[PDB]
RNA sequence: UUGACCUCAAAUCAGGUAGGAAUACCCGCUGAACUUAAGCAUAUCAAUAAGCGGAGGAAAAGAAACCAACCGGGAUUGCCUUAGUAACGGCGAGUGAAGCGGCAAAAGCUCAAAUUUGAAAUCUGGCGUCUUCGACGUCCGAGUUGUAAUUUGAAGAAGGCAACUUUGUAGCUGGUCCUUGUCUAUGUUCCUUGGAACAGGACGUCAUAGAGGGUGAGAAUCCCGUGUGGCGAGGAUCCCAGUUAUUUGUAAAGUGCUUUCGACGAGUCGAGUUGUUUGGGAAUGCAGCUCUAAGUGGGUGGUAAAUUCCAUCUAAAGC
């Protein structure tokens, strides 16, 4: 039971990547790439009114 | 056994180890357990505080002497200086330690404003009939936080007197080496053998 | 303990509970307390809480989820 | 009263001083007026003890010190014996004497 | 001659109580060697396995004869640090704590030692009656070689002077907490393959339900469920809320001033010596044996003594 399972990471690294993957969600190269049916949608950074 | 160039180790495990070993799978769990009985108590006690109001107390030893911290209860004469008994302070939610004593007029004071802020901000229901509730504050120490005592003035004079911070630790430090003896050769000399005289 | 002057008055009745059942064999009595060696000073840290609880505890590897 | 410096005979920070009020557990050790009393009676009732029966033999003939000795063995330490051999020299000036 | 008291017996006397089981964890006693040191004897494995006694859902510990030397902290328990450190050790191999600091959780208390002495005020059993985990009344016994009230060192008591702020015991309904029972959407339409559609294609429907399982092959929509919320029943009851009886009271509690006192645990503490154990080193604790105290006394302040001061607690009874 005592093999190591859990693996400690820096807060400031988690940070870097999840800001990197939010610059990702725009550019239309890498989504299409990464699987997604994106052919119809008018440009990308899609924002959408507070009635949703 | 030993031969390169690494540092000499010291690994205490010749004992049986593996039979005693833990491994703290239940943090998660258990933080959630701790959180349903800090909600279930508030539940039971109802418009009251999970904490009783605590003092503020300074710490021991060279190194924690520049901090203060949190104590355990009021002491005796705080309790009387501010105007109430011991055995009725129980119940009101204030802590009392019999044991603590007095040796300085500034944690005495900060004790006394801590008691009629206490004191002042809390309300009592009586026991007979009508109680109109007012919600419940959780936490006793977020209402009433601990502060650090400012001994400070920012900008200030500068009186120089030619005495030498540095001079003045070598001469009070040879003092205490010195005295026992300095003592003893002034009990001989002008006294005993002079005294005789 | 089984005996109803014991049982009803209030300054005897802890004795009448299950937990006190042979105090004398497990040592919890005036002599067994000093024999164990539990007192509170700086000469009592081998046998204070328990002796074998003590050692149950500092012969032990506490490890984390995270090292 | 201290110096207002680290190092030091006093040593080292001055402050608005006294007093802490005394506490009833620090008399503990002072006397009477049963125990003297009581103490009075069971004395007469009955004699002493046969070590101590030596110790007025030994200050007739051989004075203090070889007293202190003999007591130091018979009792534990140094400091118990000043305090018996002071007390029997007080038990021959009281009841033989006067 | 008759009746008491003190010790000790008997009975298939009236009524109770103890044993064994299981043993993961918990409290004690008892106690190895293989092994490591490249040999082996102190050491190490280990104050461990096997053996013996005793408990509970937890157990143990616990309201300082404590830690400190600071501007001082303030019952116990555990986690993170202290630290592989101060010490121990053929000073070899190897062993190895604790104070402060940050958190989780916090709750405090009871006897003995005083004369109710203008009223043993107290308690078991028997017999009777009631609303029966009990309450009321009555008759023997227990007990003055000490059962109630009163007080526990944080104090506290006995007097005098002085203002008074507080009070209590049953059941009934409802919520609350458990054990449960039942109710609450949508296709089995058409065509190809096949022993069998739960497969493929076309057209819909429900979604706070596209978790999972069942049915002749990969089913949200065939069945049980799932999701959302209702509605019962049966216990626990003082935890809260709201009521109704009562009926406690001239008795129980708290506080300002002033005078006199202020009871505190003995074959114990402490000393010597032997064996064992600890990191504890002129000896950490425990046990056997010999010696044996005190009243401002006794304990501790990590180098043996004598001499003089200071700081700290109040042991030898208990929850």
């Amino acid at each position: 039971t005592w093999r190591k399972w859990n693996v400690k990471v820096n807060q400031n690294e988690k940070r870097y990547a999840t800001a990197s993957a939010i610059a990702a969600s725009a550019v239309p190269s890498l989504v299409l790439a990464r699987g997604h049916r994106v052919e119809k949608v008018p440009s990308i950074p899609l924002v959408v009114s507070d009635d949703l | 056994a030993i031969s390169k160039n690494l540092p000499i180790l010291k690994n205490h495990f010749r004992k049986h180890w593996q039979e005693r070993v833990k491994v703290h799978f239940d943090q998660a769990g258990k933080k959630v357990s701790r959180r349903h009985a800090r909600a279930s108590k508030a539940a039971k006690i109802a418009p009251r505080p999970l904490d009783l109001l605590r003092p503020v107390v300074r710490a021991p030893t060279v190194k924690y002497n520049r901090k203060v911290r949190a104590g355990r209860g009021f002491t005796l004469a705080e309790i009387k200086a501010a105007g109430l008994t011991p055995a009725y302070a129980r119940t009101i939610g204030i802590a009392v330690d019999h044991r603590r004593q007095n040796r300085n007029q500034e944690i005495l004071d900060l004790n006394i404003q801590r008691l009629k802020e206490y004191q002042s901000k809390i309300i009592v229901f009586p026991r007979k009939g009508k109680a109109p509730e007012a919600e419940q504050t959780l936490s006793a120490a977020a209402s009433f936080p601990i502060v650090q005592p400012v001994t400070d003035s920012e900008t200030r004079a500068v009186e120089d007197n030619g005495e030498s911070a540095y001079r003045t630790l070598r001469l009070a430090r040879s003092d205490k080496r010195y005295k026992g003896i300095r003592e003893k050769r002034a009990k001989d000399k002008a006294e005993a053998e002079a005294e005789k005289k | 303990p089984s005996h109803k002057a014991i049982r009803r008055d209030a300054k005897y009745n802890w004795i009448c509970n299950p937990v006190h059942k042979h105090r004398e064999a497990r040592g919890l009595t005036a002599t067994g307390k000093k024999s164990r060696g539990i007192n509170k000073g700086h000469k009592f840290h081998n046998t204070q809480a328990g002796r074998r609880k003590t050692w149950k505890r500092q012969n032990t590897l506490s490890l984390w989820r995270y090292r | 009263v201290k110096s207002g410096i680290a190092v030091g005979l006093n040593k080292g920070k001055k402050v608005n001083q006294l007093t802490p009020a005394p506490k009833i557990s620090y008399r503990k050790g002072a006397a009477s007026q049963r125990t003297t009393f009581v103490r009075s009676i069971v004395k007469e009732v009955a004699s002493l003890a046969p070590y101590e029966r030596r110790l007025i033999e030994l200050i007739r003939n051989a004075g203090e010190k070889r007293a202190r000795k003999v007591a130091k063995k018979r009792l534990g330490t140094f400091g118990r014996a000043k305090a018996k051999v002071e007390e029997m020299n007080e038990i021959i000036t009281a009841s033989r004497r006067h």
